[PDB]
């Protein structure tokens, strides 16, 4: 049998790192008057989406 | 003879020298995006009469 030294080392490190964001928001508002001079009237309406 | 310098070789070794290496190498990549917009909307009315 023949033996050989090979006394050796090898290393190898891969990584990866990802991050990704999405971000939205929508917001509505509308106010309204109606006016008589025996009545008066208001509507609001609001909406707010995230 | 071709199996000959297949399993024992073509060549012997005479001049050798003796030795550690090293090696390095080593990358890094880094990206990051961002991007944003705003709208931002206003229409408002007033009415009279007699």
């Amino acid at each position: 049998v023949d033996v050989q030294q090979n006394d050796s080392a090898t290393y190898t490190n891969v990584s990866g790192n990802t991050i990704s964001e999405y971000q939205r928001s929508l917001a509505t508002s509308v106010a309204i008057e109606g006016r008589y001079n025996f009545f008066s009237g208001s509507l609001s309406t609001d909406f707010d989406s995230n | 003879i071709s199996r000959y310098f297949d399993r024992v070789g073509s060549h012997f070794l005479t001049g050798i020298v003796m030795g550690g290496r090293a090696i390095l190498a080593s990358s890094t990549n880094k990206l990051r995006v961002k991007r944003d917009y705003s709208v931002s909307v206003v229409a408002k009315a007033s009415y009279e009469g007699l």
